[PDB]
């Protein structure tokens, strides 16, 4: 239950949340209301997970984006400023709060990512991305690097995805047609294809994050970084001196970067809906409300035209806009979930190599658009969209089963999609629904096969299709082999997800070599796997899943 | 062998992981 008669907000951990717990001071004040500010990890996430039981804070900060699918979800108060309210903030700002003709959420201020630069080391920036490798080979000479930025949100990189063609949706005529999805496309690819090799070349690294693109930045070590109005005030403190600019083109077109509007809701099971109005209305949406929060991490530009005019001659915030109107509004449909989620998958996958840019961009939209059309909506109907391309690839080659050559590329196929959704559903991999749809296709495809290991008669790369391989012939070796023919208590014969493991007795660590699957694997060091008293694999306690310990292979 | 992928997914050694 949410306590009435005080007001807990939940804001994310790079915004101003210090200013904005001066602002419920002041609320505190006045009203004797007190007024609780936190930042959750993973707040985006939270907020549904909690609010869905009637739990959570009393009003939720996020950018516009995702408050279409809690506003679906029954999680949101629908808001009822009057017109004189309306009036003072700018009407594309409730635009962006606008969902099935209501207003979803109070807009706070306008967001979009900015090139930032080192002027010390880089005085004239590059105006383009083609330009970058250059610059950062001369640069590496010295001892700096050109560019750091988060590549783990996709935030980062859309503007780069979007320029050539990317695009997540269109609105058009006031509709936004979610079968016409824009992340499998050449535009799409092209830029990826780009950012990818920024990686091979040595240019940036895969493993880049928040922290570290901002650390280098703000140490001097790298003379370029991608980011918002926040990380304004810690460039500030480390002393840099540091311009905000457009960011590059990319084959000849702007980069286009997603803007949000940093937005606040009210939960649907707050008792405290008319002290939340009170305190958005008559607080925090004032010259001085703004300033406070501002000025503990920059806003960017304000949605309340009275302070949006005061700040509006920071370059800064000029440079902001000029990027913002470069790129497109945030839709704020439900789907913007499911949208984010597979362009992180993609980046994440062509990044580190594990699929091609084709690839990646083909199945990130493939398992989005099972979400976007409402198919697949929990993991029991994902798992069913997977069996389902899974039957429809194998029926017609029916006669080749037993060849891995035909097979491999449909089971391998099987067991992403499986393992995408339960990732996305935040179950483990492997899970017990999942073995059940392997274990089916053992049963229904490869029964009549002789062997238990594939055998012979595009193609998987070189570590997948050793890790499927070695899959099939786990599977295979179960289906052979069920019984246990001495007496006691045994674990049975399992797959982990890269090794199978025999059957022992209860209170044995089972040991095989390191698979040889990775170029950092040491195929000479150890791998272990504990099979419990009881006769149940060891489960870690940080997740309370069945767990192997690959921790010496890579060392 | 360079052929292989170069690095083991963290994700999947940590006790998230298998
Ligand atoms: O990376 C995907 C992520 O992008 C946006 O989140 C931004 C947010 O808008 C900014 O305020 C800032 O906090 O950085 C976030 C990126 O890490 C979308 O708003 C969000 O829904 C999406 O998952």
């Amino acid at each position: 239950k949410i306590e009435e008669g005080k007001l807990v907000i939940w804001i994310n951990g790079d915004k101003g949340y210090n200013g904005l717990a001066e602002v419920g001071k002041k609320f505190e004040k006045d009203t004797g209301i007190k007024v609780t500010v936190e930042h959750p990890d993973k707040l985006e996430e939270k907020f549904p997970q909690v609010a869905a039981t009637g739990d959570g804070p009393d009003i939720i900060f996020w950018a516009h984006d995702r408050f279409g699918g809690y506003a679906q979800s029954g999680l949101l108060a629908e808001i009822t400023p009057d017109k004189a309210f309306q009036d003072k903030l700018y009407p594309f700002t409730w635009d962006a709060v606008r969902y099935n003709g209501k207003l979803i959420a109070y807009p706070i201020a306008v967001e979009a990512l900015s090139l930032i630069y080192n002027k010390d080391l880089l005085p004239n920036p590059p105006k383009t991305w083609e330009e970058i490798p250059a610059l950062d080979k001369e640069l590496k000479a010295k001892g700096k690097s050109a560019l750091m930025f988060n590549l783990q949100e996709p935030y980062f990189t859309w503007p780069l995805i979007a320029a050539d063609g990317g695009y997540a949706f269109k609105y058009e005529n006031g509709k936004y047609d979610i079968k016409d999805v824009g992340v499998d496309n050449a535009g799409a690819k092209a830029g990826l294809t780009f950012l990818v090799d920024l990686i091979k070349n040595k240019h940036m690294n895969a493993d880049t994050d928040y922290s570290i693109a901002e650390a280098a930045f703000n140490k001097g070590e790298t003379a370029m970084t991608i980011n918002g109005p926040w990380a304004w005030s810690n460039i500030d403190t480390s002393k840099v001196n540091y311009g905000v600019t457009v960011l590059p083109t990319f084959k000849g077109q702007p980069s286009k970067p997603f803007v949000g509007v940093l937005s606040a809701g009210i939960n649907a099971a707050s008792p405290n809906k008319e002290l939340a109005k009170e305190f958005l209305e008559n607080y925090l949406l004032t010259d001085e409300g703004l300033e406070a929060v501002n000025k503990d991490k920059p806003l960017g530009a304000v949605a309340l035209k009275s302070y949006e005019e005061e700040l509006a001659k920071d370059p800064r915030i000029a440079a902001t806009m000029e990027n913002a109107q470069k790129g497109e509004i945030m839709p704020n449909i439900p789907q913007m979930s499911a949208f984010w989620y597979a362009v992180r998958t993609a980046v994440i996958n062509a990044a580190s190599g594990r699929q091609t840019v084709d690839e990646a961009l083909k199945d990130a939209q493939t398992n989005a658009a099972a979400e976007f059309g409402g198919t697949v909506k929990n993991y029991e109907t994902a798992v069913q969209f997977c069996w389902n391309h899974y039957k429809d690839q194998m029926d017609p080659i029916e006669k080749d089963w037993c060849d891995w050559a035909m097979i491999s590329r449909p089971y391998s196929t099987l067991r992403d999609c499986l393992e995408h959704f339960a990732e996305r559903f935040d179950l483990g991999f492997p899970n017990p629904l999942a073995e059940r749809i392997i274990f089916e296709t053992h049963q229904i495809h490869f029964a009549n096969c002789s062997l238990v290991q594939p055998t012979f008669s595009i193609q998987l790369g070189v570590t997948r299709n050793k890790i499927m391989t070695a899959q099939y012939e786990c599977y295979q070796k179960i289906m052979q082999d069920p019984i246990q023919q001495a007496e006691g208590v045994y674990c049975n014969r399992t797959w982990d997800g890269w090794l199978c493991w025999n059957d022992v007795a209860a209170g044995t660590e089972s040991m095989q070599l390191c698979p040889d699957y990775f170029q950092d694997f040491d195929p000479s060091e150890k791998v272990t796997k504990i099979c419990d008293q009881d006769g149940n694999w060891f489960r870690h306690p940080a997740s309370n899943r069945t767990w192997t310990n690959y921790t010496q292979c890579n060392v | 062998d360079k052929d292989k992928d170069n690095v083991a997914p963290r994700s999947k050694i940590s006790p998230q992981g298998y």
